[PDB]
């Protein structure tokens, strides 16, 4: 809501590489952007 | 080609068969097709010929279809079109 | 709906897709699968699932 | 022992138990 | 489910009735003829000699010794040894 | 250049086993003949061994002898000991027969003309004054090890109980080489082969019959030339 | 499966049950070893699978309250006086009180050397404190363990993990036909022998009248005599033989109390549940890769590991509406060449060897009215065969077994036999194999170090230490350190030193590593047995020691150095390795885990009843499960062929498995699929639940 | 390949059987055929062997984590019950033969047939589709023959020494098979620092250079090395143009070879390479000499001494709180650092103490199994033990597994270990779970066109400016700009364009932008993809586990949700986030 | 008894002297134990000559090169080293190659005496430059498997003469590998594949022969015990 979509999609991307590359397991980003671009899709109406 | 000479399954080599298609998705349903015709020219031999054409390749004696359409393809005898 | 229904809260999901009258396409992947037709992903997509086999017409002159 | 035909299975146990199982 | 089909039982009777096609056709078309009516194979009903003698054009004695005849020509090895392991 | 050829000695230890020297070999040349010697023998090595028993009083191999000590499986795992020489290619019958109280061992059991028992000290159960046995034993020769042969294959009856057979004579076998390894660059090995059998057959037969069927093997390279 | 299966059943301690925690509320709280745990409940035994913590075992000492309070005995200490009095005590007076640690070095006199001890606080709190606060001590050490945890010798070596997997693993080996004495082990395995039940002993001491394979007479010191009756061969509840063979003589004299006789997995009255085989610890050529275990072919030809297998097989004939079925030799439309094996009155012939699909017990049941078809017809005219009209319903072995018959139990009405209402005829077949070993078999150490059968190679082609010895087994050297498990190591080479025997020699002093060996151990015969306890046991010193004597086999050899390696022969190539390996005598065990009853196959069977699909479970024929992970990979594979195929005319497709079947019979290709039977059962499902469905076209 | 019993394959086959069987005459119809199969007759397996070659079939293991838990073989009749598998393929299916069991599908259409000849074959999955590391690896065993056949010990027998005078070097070998001869002999170990001459083998890229410098064809050429002949032999396995290697193989090097080998060679060729790898490796696995002993297991010297310091340090900390100064938390913090403090120096005297050919360390540093810690259980002290809540006992264990816990230490131990093994089955369960959703909110992502020809794009961080003046490379580069699409060009100092619009952006092209010195490029992802339904191919890019670009079927969401949700279980927990 | 099965051999030639025997089918484990055995008597079975010892005029002390030419006296120390010689006298025998002025010497340009033959004259040795002359002596016997350079235990009879490792054997390189061809029918019956490649002094059959002959003549020295002993026979050829 602050920062736009694209700061967003960056920072979830970081948050889970961060958490799956502490174990050493290394899972390219584009596997990701997929689950985040399946998120992102939709958007709210705030006026009819 | 500088590979040992291959056996079993994979007799024609792969990422030879993949240089005459688009995709493997392609290459398998060539090949697939290929058999079908195949098979139906073996069992459709008996009686007056009909269009479908059997193998080019000379076959083994115990060979499958889809082995032989296989190598039909890998020796660049037959064409095909997507959709 | 079908996949909505068959991943989860199934009974909510229904009562709400009856009530909209909600038309399936089957154009998913979960569905094709349930109704037992040919998924849209690799060789069941139209590109390849309609190749054209033939020889070619040198090789069927040789034979 | 407190076994009477029990088998001679010599032990490494060094220190003794009052009670028995 | 006793109900369901065996999948190989079927695919034994259709052979089965191939192979009867067969040994039938070895034989004459009146024999064929009279037997399967008699036997009904081609319809479910089984027709009696007096249908057949009324379809043919003949009586009943002379369906009864064809019939005869005939089962007495299918019982040999030649035309029992292919349908020996179908019972 | 070596153009001194190789000789075979013999070494007696006791009845049952003897140490072989062989000299001189090629260097690195002792451990692979050796090896091959050993393997061959331990496998290949012809011999006799009961093929099936039959006891009137039993039906199958889980039953129990009416007054012995052990079960029949006990009887057959001692009777699997046993050393046995056979002298025909046909399988052969010999009886076992033993009343009343006593030790039923390999001496009281009497074989036909031909074969013999070499242990007569193996002890096969032990019996009282109620029980009686009454076995009927089958020789035969062969190699190796097989398995048990199935009841169905061949037409024998009910009572009839196939046991597992090893036909091998040979027990232990082990060498040791001896490398000199000289300065002068005129090296060679030694090789010592030893041969242990369970005194059915000698082991200089059981090294002549390796042999035999080694040159035959090797042979095969040469003939076609 | 054997008597420490059965003793562990017993004295178990499950959490769930009617009014007990269920599974899915049981939280990881519970699935804990709780401070008050020690010497009531073992913490290292228990299942590994989902019911991981919620069932427990009774420690050795263990008792139980007549409120249902665990207690445990301890010896109470008095101004630094260790006394020998016993008292039981439970969890609060435990935590009230102050124990001290059991390996407490007391001075052989009531006093401690050391004023500071370990001891246990109330929260469960481990300090040191000095001698005078301690009021409570344990009564031996090993009190924290259950039975079949204390059965493991060099326990606190092994971490807990393995040898949690190694006490879960020594209740499931199966009685051999031979079943020899471990080498190495606790002082466990006599009194866990002999308290299993499974054990027959002598109740009135007297002198051995009579003796055989079936039955003992002891004759009592006065006057009356008992005879006990073995169980030769009887079936146990889970297909494992459970043979009795005595071990005393003609003229033996035994006191009461005495084993009079083994049992399943007994040798000489204490507890053997496999053998001791040599023991190597090389990778061989990849074929004891990952937990894969290579075998000598020795085992095979000598029958090392070998064990008998019952089956039993069941089949009434009953009352039916129609009429009454029988058990009798005329089958229909059978032959007279299966008949061969079965008797007159209709069951096969005991000792009769049966196959995979044989007869055993013939039996037929009125068929009825049907209407044939007319090929039929046409075909029992043709041969002259009449109706036979009854239907042909006889025990058949199932898929996948054979052996011999030992014995045939058949009830009947007719001599009054208590049997259920509307059966005529009852009759049970026993069928015995006697399974060999072969590869797909797990093997199992007592350290949890498990492993199929990788690969069982002919004795040449072995590894054979310098007196031709060959190995017997093979293990991996990778899976040792990683799984923490060296008590496997110091298992070996303690069983090495006992089968060699050794001998200390103390020309000049006893050595000051055996400064505190126990007298009669400084030198044994070859092949002797030793006795490692669990938490007390033998030192590596003492093993370093005993190692550096070891009396030559035959001739002048040792053939295992100090480091406890040896020098082994390549049997297969021909040239010495050229490193020392490991070699010892480890006990190993045959586990219930067999390839004969795991394997399985499908082609077409039977079919449910509401949905068309096929059954699932080796007891039917059943198909393996496409499940929903399965179908995810086929998806992603870029795949739609196979998923439509595996989904529609294999499984559900009722017009499409004929079909298919019958392409495939005749040579012509696979037809295309039909919608799935289980989607039409949804769909009138839907219909049901008032969801007016409805597929559209356009 | 794959093993398979004929007491099962025969039942999978029988349709085909019985339709060889009668088209062969050896039955009369189709009932005395399936009497034939029922029965077992000694001539069905004789038709079984030609009606199975060429018939490849499918292997499934429960879980199915991933896209490569489904695989093809080829199968072969094999004897016992027991289905025979590759050791290459146990890494992909999670499977280790501690008694694990593996499903056996038959396809039967043509379509089938070939799909799983050209899809699933074993031999055209060998990189992990979700970080492109390849899976077909030298796995534990072989990874440890080929370290001690590579590795090099100074001062073996028959080195190479130069001397002067006396007599020449002695060192220098003509050829690889004087070599191997001599090494036959007892002149020359597999592992001396050697000189020979090889003319079959393609020297490296720098000696190629100075010696031949254009053309340097391996075929003909005959060139001076400074190796082992373990090397050697280990070379002769790679295919005939790849470079001499002369390196010691940890895994991390041969994964880096397999890696380059597969983006640089066809399929087949690596496929070869993989068997002949596993072949060498097993073999001088065998040879290597590795056991474990107690005597082998060796424990620090000043183990001792470490352990009475520190329990002075912990005694004066005791006395400190037993005087009022500290409460009962800092005084437990204090006693795990101390310990923990502990714990480091007896690891750090462990793995001094311990020398570089020990079986324990060979094991470990080779990159087979296991980490140092399990070595320092083994020799040295366990350490601290965690409570079942979760926090730490203030008194830790003293003695490692060698030396044999005290009754008190292995119940403390058990907390620990009792906690992980119900951790493990919770988390299995919560991955699956999250696996589940993953693969339907994913499902509808599957490549539809070739190109949405987009302009919009991420930037990627790549290698951000250090502040003395330099390109530091970024570690995280390998997971976030490789293989992927330049939305834009990569320019620099209004330069020349080094990698155009629409590139696969490889290691060499990171290379040349790393060269050129710019920092951020403007790189194509899915996210900005302007497709109707599904993302296009150029916004994907090349798929890892082809090495390829995407093709246009791919269902690329659930083979993320897979790569995503298969690692769930390897994830641990820290004892507010 | 009857192997039940003869094992027969096959050739399979790949390039003038590498062929590859193919040995089928063997009862299971007789394919390691002649296979290995077989490949020991190739490489150290086989009489062969080969040089033992150099000495290059102007070289007494410095190693590092001998002018006139351009390959160090390494290199030409191991070119040396593979080249095939033939000979028929067990005594040593003495080489002699001698050429002035800048070109390339080979292997022709030697004169060897009677009683001696050199298989290969178009192999490259040395490179002359600059009007140089090269004198090179040559030590070849006759010998067996592989000798490495004999050290000079003379201490003055030869100051000049430097030792070189030997390789007698006509055989380089030999490999070999075992199959399980047809496990069902004939219980997992073994075949061996033998790899050979020799100089061009002999052909690889002829030196499967000769190892054949010298292995049977070895295992009939242990046949030679008890004539009469059974054992298992193939049958006829
Ligand atoms: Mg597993
Ligand atoms: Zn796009």
């Amino acid at each position: 809501r602050v920062q736009g979509p694209r700061e967003v999609q960056i920072h979830l991307v970081r948050e889970v590489q961060e958490v799956y590359r502490a174990q050493g397991v290394s899972i390219h980003d584009k596997h990701i952007e997929v689950i985040v671009r399946q998120m992102l899709r939709r958007v709210t109406i705030i006026d009819s | 080609g500088g590979y040992d000479t291959p056996l079993g399954i994979t007799n024609p080599p792969i990422d030879e068969l993949l240089d005459r298609v688009s995709s493997k998705y392609a290459l398998v349903i060539y090949a697939a097709k290929r058999a079908r015709q195949i098979n139906d020219y073996y069992n459709q031999l008996g009686e007056g010929i009909l269009e479908y054409v059997g193998p080019l390749v000379e076959p083994g004696l115990q060979e499958k279809p889809l082995s032989i359409a296989l190598r039909e393809i890998h020796a660049d005898l037959l064409e095909h079109t997507e959709g | 709906w079908l996949s909505a229904a068959s991943f989860q809260e199934t009974t909510r999901v229904l009562t709400d897709a009856a009530i909209n009258c909600r038309s399936d396409k089957l154009n998913g992947l979960k569905e094709n699968v349930i109704i037992g037709k040919l998924i849209p992903a690799g060789t069941g997509i139209n590109r390849y699932r309609n190749i054209a086999v033939q020889p070619t017409e040198e090789a069927r002159a040789a034979a | 022992n407190s076994v009477p035909g029990a088998p001679n299975r010599v032990s490494f146990a060094k220190l003794r138990e009052p009670l028995e199982v | 489910d006793s109900e369901a089909v065996v999948a190989v039982d079927a695919v034994s009777f259709t052979l089965l009735q191939d192979q009867l096609q067969s040994v039938l056709d070895t034989l004459s078309e009146r024999e064929a003829g009279v037997v399967r009516l008699r036997f009904g194979l081609t319809d479910g009903q089984p027709r009696t000699l007096d249908e057949i003698g009324q379809v043919y054009g003949v009586t009943r004695e002379r369906i009864r010794q064809i019939e005869s005849k005939t089962m007495s020509k299918l019982r040999h090895p030649s035309r029992s040894q292919v349908l020996r392991d179908y019972l | 250049l070596i153009s001194q050829r190789p000789t075979l000695s013999e070494d007696v230890l006791t009845d049952n086993r003897s140490q072989f020297v062989i000299e001189p070999l090629e260097p690195g040349f002792g451990y692979t003949l050796g090896n091959s010697l050993r393997r061959t023998l331990l496998s290949s090595i012809p011999g006799a061994a009961v093929t099936s028993i039959r006891i009137d009083g039993v039906l199958h191999e889980f039953t129990t002898v009416p007054g012995v000590k052990e079960d029949v499986t006990e009887i057959i795992l001692n009777l699997k000991s046993l050393v046995v020489s056979s002298e025909e290619d046909e399988p052969v019958t010999m009886y076992l027969r033993k009343q009343g109280p006593g030790e039923v061992t390999a001496g009281d059991i009497v074989p036909p003309a031909g074969v013999t028992v070499h242990n007569p000290g193996m002890h096969i159960a032990t019996l009282n004054d109620k029980g009686k046995l009454e076995v009927e034993l089958v020789v035969e020769r062969g190699r190796g090890y097989v398995p048990a042969v199935q009841n169905r294959a061949s037409g024998a009856e009910i009572g009839r109980i196939p046991v597992d057979s090893i036909y091998s004579p040979v027990l232990k076998v082990t060498y040791k080489v001896d490398a000199t390894r000289v300065e002068q660059r005129t090296d060679f090995d030694k090789l010592i082969l030893d041969v242990e059998t369970k005194n059915s057959i000698s082991p200089r037969d059981a090294l002549a019959s390796a042999g035999k069927t080694l040159v035959e093997l090797f042979g095969l390279a040469r003939e076609l030339n | 499966n054997n008597p420490l299966s059965g003793l562990t059943h017993k004295r178990r301690l499950s959490a769930l049950g009617p009014g007990g925690l269920s599974r899915e509320r049981a939280g990881l709280e519970v699935r804990d070893v709780h401070p008050s745990h020690y010497g009531r409940m073992c913490p290292i035994e228990t299942p590994e699978g989902p019911n991981i913590g919620l069932i427990g075992s009774l420690s050795v000492y263990a008792r139980v309250n007549p409120f249902g309070f665990i207690e445990t005995p301890y010896r109470k200490v008095v101004d630094g006086v260790v006394s020998d009095e016993i008292v039981y005590l439970t969890a609060d007076e435990e935590d009230r009180h102050v124990v001290a640690q059991a390996n407490s070095p007391i001075d052989a006199d009531g006093r401690f050397v050391e004023p500071r001890v370990l001891v246990r606080r109330k929260a469960g709190e481990v300090e040191y404190v000095p001698s005078s606060e301690v009021d409570y001590m344990d009564v031996s050490p090993r009190q924290m363990v259950s039975v079949a945890t204390a059965m493991i010798p060099f326990l606190e070596h092994d971490d807990a993990n393995r040898a949690l997997m190694g006490a879960n693993m020594q209740r499931q080996a199966v009685p051999l036909v031979r079943s020899e004495a471990p080498l190495v082990g606790t002082g466990m395995e006599l009194r866990a022998a002999i308290d299993a039940g499974d054990v027959v002993v002598a109740e009135e001491s007297g002198v051995i009248e009579e003796v055989s394979a079936d039955y003992i007479t002891v004759m009592h010191d006065n006057g009356t005599r008992r005879t006990y009756r073995m169980r030769k061969f009887a079936r146990s509840n889970h297909g494992t033989c459970a043979n009795q063979c005595p071990i005393v003589d003609a003229g033996d004299r035994v006191e009461a109390g005495q084993v009079i006789a083994d049992g399943p997995c007994t040798d000489d009255g204490e507890m053997a549940l496999g053998k001791n085989l040599l023991v190597a610890i090389m990778p061989w050529e990849g074929h004891n890769y990952e937990d894969a275990i290579i075998l000598s072919n020795r085992l095979v030809e000598e029958d090392v590991l070998t064990s008998i297998h019952i089956e039993e097989h069941e089949i009434d004939a009953r009352d039916t509406k129609l009429g009454a079925e029988e058990i009798t030799r005329d089958i229909p439309n059978i032959s007279d060449e299966v008949l061969a094996d079965l008797d007159e009155r209709g069951i096969v012939r005991i000792g009769a060897e049966v196959r995979d699909g044989d007869i055993l017990v013939g039996k037929v049941t009125p068929k009825g009215e049907t209407e044939l078809t007319p090929e039929e017809r046409l075909l029992r005219a043709i041969f002259g065969e009449k109706a036979r009209e009854v239907r042909d319903t006889s025990l058949k072995v199932p898929h996948g077994e054979s052996g011999k018959v030992i014995g045939i139990r058949v009830f009947s009405r007719e001599d009054e036999d208590e049997l259920p209402a509307g059966v005529n005829e009852l009759v049970r077949v026993y069928v015995a194999q006697k399974r060999k070993i072969s590869d797909g078999d797990k093997l199992a150490g007592r350290h949890g170090n498990k492993g199929v059968i990788g690969k069982i190679l002919p004795v040449e082609d072995m590894p054979f230490l310098a007196d031709g010895t060959p190995v017997d087994i093979i293990l991996n050297t990778h899976g040792v350190p990683r799984r923490m498990n060296i008590g496997q190591i110091l298992e070996t080479h303690l069983g090495w030193c006992a089968h060699s025997g050794w001998k200390v020699d103390a020309a000049k002093g006893v050595p000051d590593w055996a400064a505190r060996l126990p007298d009669e151990l400084l030198e044994a015969q070859p092949n002797a047995i030793v006795s490692t306890p669990v938490f007390d046991g033998a030192q590596e010193a003492e093993l370093q020691g005993l190692l550096s004597c070891t009396l030559p086999n035959r001739d002048g050899d040792v053939l295992v150095d100090a480091d406890g390696k040896a020098m082994l022969f390549d049997g297969r190539s021909g040239e010495p390795f050229p490193y020392p390996v490991t070699v010892g005598y480890m006990y190993i065990m045959k586990l219930h885990h067999l390839v004969d009853d795991k394997i399985h196959a499908r082609s077409t069977g039977p079919y449910s009843m509401i949905t068309q699909q096929p059954l699932g479970g080796k007891a039917q024929f059943g198909g393996q499960r496409f499940g929903e992970m399965e179908c995810w990979a086929m998806q992603a594979y870029g795949a739609a062929y196979t998923l439509q195929e595996l989904l529609t005319i294999k499984s559900d497709d009722t017009v499409g498995r004929v079909k298919v079947y019958e392409a495939i019979v005749k040579g012509e290709n696979i037809p295309e699929p039909g919608i799935p039977e289980s989607f039409k059962v949804l769909l009138k499902e839907l219909q049901s639940l008032c969801l007016n469905v409805e597929v559209l076209s356009s | 390949q794959c093993g398979l019993p004929k007491l099962m394959a025969l039942e999978l086959f029988k349709p085909f059987v019985m339709k060889r069987l009668v088209d062969l005459n050896h039955a009369q119809n189709i009932k005395s055929a399936k009497r034939m199969v029922e029965r077992q007759r000694p001539q069905v397996w004789d038709v079984l062997e030609e009606v199975i070659a060429e018939h490849p079939v499918l292997l499934n293991r429960a879980p199915t984590l991933h896209r490569l838990g489904i695989q093809a073989f080829e199968p072969m009749l094999v004897e016992g019950k027991a289905i025979q598998l590759h050791p290459l393929v146990c890494e992909a299916f999670n499977a280790d033969f501690d008694g694990d069991q593996m499903a056996v599908h038959l396809p039967l259409s043509a379509e089938a047939q070939a799909e799983a000849r050209i899809l699933m074959l074993s031999s055209n999955n060998i990189l992990s589709p979700a970080s492109g590391r390849p899976l077909a690896m030298p796995r534990l065993d072989m990874v440890t023959g080929l370290y001690y056949l590579t590795t090099e010990v100074p001062g073996d027998t028959g080195e190479y020494q130069p001397a002067s005078g006396d007599h020449p070097e002695t060192g220098v070998y003509s050829s690889p098979a004087e070599a191997i001869m001599a090494a036959d002999r007892g002149v020359l170990s597999v592992r001396a620092k050697i000189k020979v001459r090889l003319t079959q083998l393609r020297p490296p890229v720098e000696i190629e250079a100075e010696l031949f410098g254009h053309s340097g064809w391996q075929p003909g050429d005959a060139w001076m090395a400074e190796t082992t002949l373990g090397r050697v032999m280990f070379n002769e396995l790679l295919p005939l143009g790849y470079p001499f290697v002369n390196k010691q193989m940890h895994k991390k090097v041969q994964a880096a070879i397999i890696n380059d080998l597969a983006e640089r060679y066809p399929m087949i060729v690596v496929a070869q390479t993989v068997d002949k790898l596993k072949d060498a490796g097993f073999y001088w696995a065998t040879r290597s000499g590795v056991t474990v002993s107690m005597a082998d297991v060796l424990v620090p010297p000043r183990k001792k001494e470490i352990l009475d310091h520190y329990e002075e340090r912990a005694d004066k900390v005791e006395k400190q709180f037993q005087r009022g100064a500290l409460n009962h938390d800092e005084r437990n913090e204090a006693l795990v650092e101390i310990w923990k403090e502990a714990t480091d120096e007896v690891g750090q005297a462990l793995r001094e103490h311990y020398p570089d050919d020990n079986p324990i360390i060979t094991i470990v540093d080779s990159g087979a199994t296991g980490n140092f810690t399990q070595t320092r259980t083994l020799a040295g002290m366990k350490g601290l033990v965690t409570n079942p809540k979760g926090e730490f006992i203030p008194r830790p264990v003293k003695s490692s597994f060698r030396e044999g816990l005290t009754v008190l230490e292995y119940f403390i131990n058990t907390h620990g270990a009792r906690k992980g093994l119900a951790d493990t089955a919770l988390r299995t369960a919560d991955s699956g779970y999250l696996t589940r959703r993953l693969v339907d909110v994913s499902q509808d992502v599957i490549v539809r066109e070739h190109d949405c020809q987009t302009e919009r794009g991420i930037v990627v961080e790549l290698a951000e400016r250090a502040p003395d003046g330099t390109l530091i490379r970024d570690p995280y580069i390998e997971t976030s700009a490789y293989a992927r699409t330049l939305g834009t060009d990569a320019v620099d100092e209004a330069g020349n364009v080094i990698v155009e619009r629409g590139q696969d952006l490889g290691d060499p092209e990171i290379d040349a932008l790393l060269a050129a010195g710019i920092t951020q490029v403007k790189v194509r992802s899915v996210l900005t993809c302007a497709t109707s339904t599904g993302v296009c191919a150029t916004c994907y890019g090349r798929s890892m586990a082809t090495g390829k670009l995407v093709d246009i079927g791919e269902a690329v969401g659930i083979v993320a949700a897979q790569s995503i949700g298969e690692p769930g279980t390897q994830l641990t927990m820290r004892t507010d986030i």
